[PDB]
RNA sequence: GAAGCUGCUUUGAGUGUAGACGAUCGGUCUAAGUUCCUUGGAACAGGACGUCAGAGAGGGUGAGAACCCCGUCUUUGGUCGAUUGGAUAUGCCAUAUAAAGCGCUUUCGAAGAGUCGAGUUGUUUGCAGCUCUAAAUGGGUGGUAAAUUUCAUCUAAAGCUAAAUAUUGGCGAGAGACCGAUAGCGAACAAGUAGAGUGAUCGAAAGAUGAAAAGAACUUUGAAAAGAGAGUUAAAUAGUACGUGAAAUUGCUGAAAGGGAAGCAUUGGAAAUCAG
RNA sequence: UUUCAAUGGCCCGUCUACACGGACCAAGGAGUCUAGCAUCUAUGCGAGUGUUUGGGUGAUGAAAACCCAUCCGCGAAAUGAAAGUGAAUGCAGGUGGGAACGCCCUUGUGGCGUGCACCAUCGACCGACCCGGAAGUAUGGAAGGGUUUGAGUAAGAGCAUAGCUGUUGGGACCCGAAAGAUGGUGAACCAUCUAGUAGCUGGUUCCUGCCGAAGUUUCCCUCAGGAUAGCAGAAACUCAGAUCAGUUUUAUGAGUAUGUAAAAUGAGAGUU
RNA sequence: GAAGCUCAGACGAGUAGGCAGGCGUGGAGGUUUGUGACGAAGCCUUGGGCGUGAGCCUGGGUCGAACAGCCUCUAGU
RNA sequence: AAAACUUUCAGCAACGGAUCUCUUGGCUCUCGCAUCGAUGAAGAACGCAGCGAAAUGCGAUACGUAAUGUGAAUUG
């Protein structure tokens, strides 16, 4: 904690380091995906796979 | 374009999800920022937090709590002291921009926060950096 | 912010347990940290 | 890297800096700022543009109504009278 | 691992100081094992062997036989012993090298100089 | 070949200390570790901390 | 022809051999000699206070102490300097004097006192001069009020005018003794 | 972090399990059913699945928990079967219906390839 | 700074002994398997059972050796010499009727000449030849002015001086994302060698038997060179024209084709030879 | 695999039928490194940015890594020849338009909007230019008037690193011309400068896929050339259009053709 | 193997030139409990297989000590 | 419509010395040190070994003597 200090508040042994903050909140896009605020807007899925 | 040209996997990431709101939804928003995350570095200017103070309290204001989205970085500018209460999802932000959100004002997100929140990008207002760099 | 467990020299489990260290919350950047180590690994090369 | 080059892939084809009031108040300390700005304190806060590498106080941008006291080397004619209904001093470096 | 900056780990450097060094640093490299015994007795675990000394060869197509160093050929890395010899084909005998290594000291041949040496090496005489 | 080839390269300081603390961060991770070719099938926690 | 910096690693390592050989010579006495506080020459500069040469012979006069027994305890003197303003003289004189406080002077011949130099001698110790005796920069002021005479002080009123008549009082001079 | 990142890391390019070829690639980790690399079966990637594997005349399965995944002594825990090999199907499945089904056509057909060894091995 | 005046401060250009401190050389001291089975000419390989590790750098030994060997680590060390580093203490001489630093001055302050400089010629302001040739608040140099001036700063024409700095040579060390015998130095070997030119100079080619010469006894044929048997070897498909031995190229055997070319391609037949 | 039959098959490379090179084989053998500049992409940070000139630490491996110090460079301010002055009009503007979104009328469409980048315009804001001199200590400047000026301000966007490509300079893709100088040896030769002048001659090393011209334009030239187009492209952004056409037709004036305008016809059509 | 699966339609000469994806070589970091004196590399071959191709895998013979796949870096490729 | 001859294919043997593996060599970088000579240097010539022709070693004491150290060789 003292070395890389966090994404907040500066590193006691690094001076103004700050840990970089990612660029998405959650990495866990599949439950994004099949999140309630997600599947109950998506338009009806088409087919997959299809005959010929 | 079809891809981007980066190999930042947590980029990467965002593509795969717009990709899916796009082609899932009808929602034109989502198209428009597939189209803007595939852009490369210098397509995707900056933005200030006094340009977009300024363009939430314009003419009639009609910003209220609509957040505010950009694709990109949303630096800070010095030259103002008074930051009001605002929602913005970017990119990134700065470290300073970021701060001075927090701590005097409303929420930074990032775009897939956007997502869970507003998909179909309901009350939202769609800010792009100046070009002229 | 989650704790872990430290362990002793038998190998038992020890009674006391530490904060996780906000480092571990850091991304995961293959590609940065590949860029870099492909140029930090040429900072030991002898002229020939 | 060759590798990647294109010659292994032709292999058959043969002295006064300025400052403008936007940015005075940037030039504080922090706290300075936080304990000073738009409190009706009977003492105002004093800027050495000097003490920032700044030679000449130029005047754009607009003001907070607190009061400050700005020392400077040349100052530009509009930029005093800002000061003036911005309810501090201008007094001149030597 | 090395660490002290006065020693090369290279292979040139190493094997040239092997291949060309002279007799006064061959004797050292010419060092052999005691056997458990001697070993024991002495507390020491090996000596640069010497003419006359009893030994026995451990490794090889010789293994097994004893004798005495009849005379260590310093310059090619090889030691002599008696009745250990190979039959020339015109009916003549010479014999063979076994390397330093490769044998093992059963009886030395003790002197003065070997004494110091031994008591030197923290040792029982 | 001449001896004043551009041996060394510089890289940015920030983005050094970012990459130390995503490897620090990446051995956190488990699978990473399996991956990378560490066999952890028996290791009592990811990270592992001995006392003092 | 091309110079090169491979041996810039070495040449970094061989300095700090030299100062760890020259430092463990002398090591009762600190490695660093004292320098005076002076002011850069020029508009760009002379706001800043960085370490001059040495200190004038005005300030070890003021200071109590002779230009050799500086020589002797360290103390290094500069006779091209001459310092005009009397702060240059004070800002020197205290250096010298908390120098002087802090300094501890081994008795010579089988350490008798003589004079004032010291009586311990155990508190023998080798310090960074810089750590008690750090040079400053220049003490700026805070939160200081009034000044509405300064107010009125309409700035151009001196410089536009005294700039002008900076620049005319040469022909303003030759007018006055033409006519005369 | 979290498993899509894992997968992005360790899945396309990098593995210690993987063998690539000519134009396919093969996931020799254990805990891996297909043996092959896809987000959907890869063993470090994704949370918790099945697989089974043989050791000397008997089958055993790996799963595992989404609570103990941080401690790798006991992330997974291993069952045995030693007695048929119709008995181990019936129990395989029977495992995996309280659980996601996406796993048993190669799970299950997995088991009697691994059985079909124990015949084969006799002759 | 000299010369007068004052009261504080000080002091060696010395000489034995003891102990500590470092520099180097010289030497000495350094942990643990060579225990079993298989292959092999050889175990340093594979397997089993162990050991050391401040030592799992490296090299050698009849094939990949931490434990056979030299070493490596401990080592910025223990020991033993030898001198020296100067400090510490000590002892003895010294001479010390002493001189110097700083309060003051009642003042005196010497200060580098064919040099500076000017004109002139050459050359890269600097220097040099040429003729003239100085001065004492003078002289040099600049901000100013003004073309003159104030102002600022320094004291040339005598001299010494460690450190930071340079180093395709010399000698000694450690290394390499280097070259691997037409490469790398011209030179990995009998290399500035053989050799060439009157001469100045020029300047090559050439690494590898094997673990060990065990470098082939002996018989026979031939004058001999050599051949054939043998004999050594794990191996003569390792015989000194020596590891591996490619192509161009030549000879022998077998097969096939061919009446002023051939080579190549597509389709099949025949002969040979595979394959599922 | 060999051979036979039928059928076809000029020797390759280079220049412009030739000519010039090629007896055969093996190995070597030619766009390299570096500095500057420019575009583009990526990464870090962001009104900042860059610590490797330097200091600390790292002795167990130490030419690394890590830490500290921003003097300074570039950017944050332009204009003027220079003295010198030195940039929100107008929710830091309007004017129209303009991104998505909201926003519906609850469908959507359409609109309501909002307006990002912007876009064009403009209102202006600072310097220079000209006219005027409120004042204020000869000095001096304001208010105000220009439709003269600037890749100006108008709510900063740059800095660092790596890669690709192009270009300039270094031997400069490799090979090749007489010559000239310096210093020597002998009665012309030698060694260095030299890896020279090369505006040329010759050569320039793997595969597949995709797109694919030009020879005449646009002018300009002292010269060869460039331009410039055209073509081929590469990136950004409008309208689902009369938005086009190596085309026809109708009408229309003038003396089948001419043009303009509009029906047919095919195509998503523009751009900077 | 979202860098994936699937359906449909049209199209296919090519110089300078523009673009993309691959094959091969020496050395570096990482990984494959990787191959090897019960024979590595090399070399030969009327042996076999793979790829449109650059090239690659393998059988037999000779040989005798080191070598390769993957992900990256690099160039006297 | 043979053989010889030429050509092609394969086997074997020659010729040649590529390839592979290696290496007391080179090259590059860094670090350390300062030491020639009229008290005869650098260089050259002639000699010196039991048998050496080679390379180094040496100077009529001549592949060295004195002294110290090691401890029992030298080698075709």
């Amino acid at each position: 904690d003292s070395v890389f200090g966090s994404t907040t508040e500066v590193a006691q042994l690094k001076k103004n380091y700050f840990l970089p903050e990612n660029i998405i909140s959650n990495a866990d896009v599949t439950r994004l995906i099949n999140s309630d605020e997600i599947q109950s807007i998506v338009k009806a899925a088409g087919p997959s796979r299809v005959k010929r | 374009r079809s891809k981007p040209a980066s190999e930042n996997v947590y980029l990467k990431l965002l593509v795969k999800l717009y990709r899916f709101l796009a082609r899932r939804t009808d929602s034109r928003f989502n198209k428009a920022i597939l189209k803007r995350l595939f852009q490369s570095k210098t397509n995707r200017p900056p933005i200030s937090i006094s340009k977009i103070a300024a363009l939430t309290s314009r003419k009639s204001a009609s910003s209220q709590n609509k957040t505010t989205v950009v694709v990109g970085t949303v630096t800070d500018d010095e030259r103002m002291l008074t930051v009001p209460k605002l929602s913005i999802a970017a990119l990134r932000f700065t470290k300073s921009a970021r701060a001075r959100i927090l701590k005097a004002g409303g929420e930074v997100l990032t775009l897939d926060q956007l997502a869970l929140r507003a998909p179909t990008g309901s009350n939202t207002v769609l800010v792009r950096g100046k070009k002229h760099a | 912010r989650p704790t872990v467990s430290i362990y002793n020299k038998d190998g038992s489990v020890s009674s006391e347990t530490l904060a996780l260290p906000f480092v571990f919350k850091a991304p995961i950047r293959p590609d940065l940290v590949r860029s870099v180590h492909t140029a930090v690994a040429k900072n030991k090369r002898q002229p020939y | 890297p060759t590798h990647v080059s294109k010659t292994r892939k032709l292999r058959g084809h043969v002295w006064r800096p300025t400052v403008n009031l936007d940015r005075l108040w940037t030039l504080l300390p922090n706290e300075a700022r936080d304990k000073y700005l738009g409190k009706n304190t009977e003492v105002a806060p004093v800027i050495n543009v000097l003490q920032s590498g700044y030679g000449k106080v130029l005047g754009k941008g607009r003001l907070p109504e607190t009061p400050v006291i700005v020392q400077t080397r040349y100052v530009s004619r509009r930029a005093e009278e800002k000061i003036k209904q911005a309810g501090g001093v201008v007094e001149l470096i030597a | 691992m090395k660490f002290s900056r006065d020693v090369t780990s290279s292979r040139r450097k190493q094997r040239k100081a092997h291949f060309g060094a002279p007799s006064s640093v061959r004797r050292v490299l010419m060092s052999a094992p005691l056997s458990k015994e001697l070993r024991e007795q002495y507390k020491i675990r090996s000596l640069p062997v010497r003419r006359d000394d009893q030994i026995t060869v451990i490794r090889g197509s010789n293994k097994g036989r004893e004798g005495k160093i009849t005379s260590v050929y310093r310059k090619k890395f090889l030691l002599l012993i008696e009745r250990v010899t190979r039959e020339k084909a015109n009916g003549a005998s010479a014999p063979v090298g076994i390397d330093a290594s490769k044998v093992v000291i059963t009886k030395l041949h003790l002197d003065k100089d070997r004494k110091d040496l031994i008591v030197r090496k923290g040792g029982k005489v | 070949t001449k001896t004043w080839r551009k041996w060394h390269v510089k890289v940015n300081q920030n983005e050094k200390r970012y990459a130390i603390a995503s490897a620090v961060a990446a051995s956190g991770v488990p699978s990473l570790l399996l991956a990378r070719g560490h066999r952890i099938e028996e290791i009592p926690e990811v990270p592992l901390v001995v006392d003092d | 022809y091309v110079k090169t910096w491979f041996n810039q690693p070495g040449r970094k390592l061989r300095r700090r051999q030299a100062r760890q050989t020259k430092a463990a010579k002398i090591a009762p006495r600190p490695v660093e000699a004292i320098r005076p506080a002076v002011k850069p020459p020029t508009i760009r500069y002379n706001m800043k206070v960085r370490a001059g040469r040495g200190f004038t012979l005005e300030e070890l006069k003021a200071a109590g102490v002779s230009r050799r027994v500086a020589s002797t305890i360290g103390i290094p003197v500069d006779h091209r300097r001459r310092n005009r303003s009397e702060e240059s003289l004070q800002r020197n004189v205290e250096r010298i004097k908390v120098y002087l406080a802090h300094l501890i002077v081994f008795p010579r011949k089988a350490g008798q006192p003589k004079k004032g130099d010291a009586t311990d001698v155990s508190g023998a110790e080798q310090t960074d001069v810089a750590a008690v005796l750090p040079i400053t920069q220049e003490a700026v002021e805070e939160a200081k009020p009034i000044t509405e005479e300064a107010k009125n002080f309409n700035a151009f009123s001196t410089l536009s005018n005294e700039r002008a008549y900076a620049r005319y009082a040469g022909a303003r001079a030759a007018f006055q003794k033409k006519r005369a | 972090q979290q498993d899509e990142v894992i997968w992005q890391v360790v899945g396309h390019e990098f593995c210690s399990y993987r063998i690539k070829g000519e134009a396919q690639n093969f996931c020799r980790n254990e805990y891996n059913v297909t043996g092959l690399c896809n987000r959907q079966s890869c063993p470090l990637a994704n949370s918790r699945y099945a697989t089974v594997r043989e050791d000397n005349g008997k089958l055993y399965l790996y799963m595992k928990t989404i609570e103990r995944a941080h401690f790798p002594s006991k992330l997974w825990q291993r069952i045995k079967l030693s007695k048929n090999y119709a008995k181990a199907l019936e129990q395989i499945d029977q495992q995996l219906l309280y659980w996601p089904g996406r796993q048993i056509h190669r799970c299950k057909q997995r088991l009697t390839r691994l059985t079909q060894y124990l015949l084969k091995a006799r002759r």
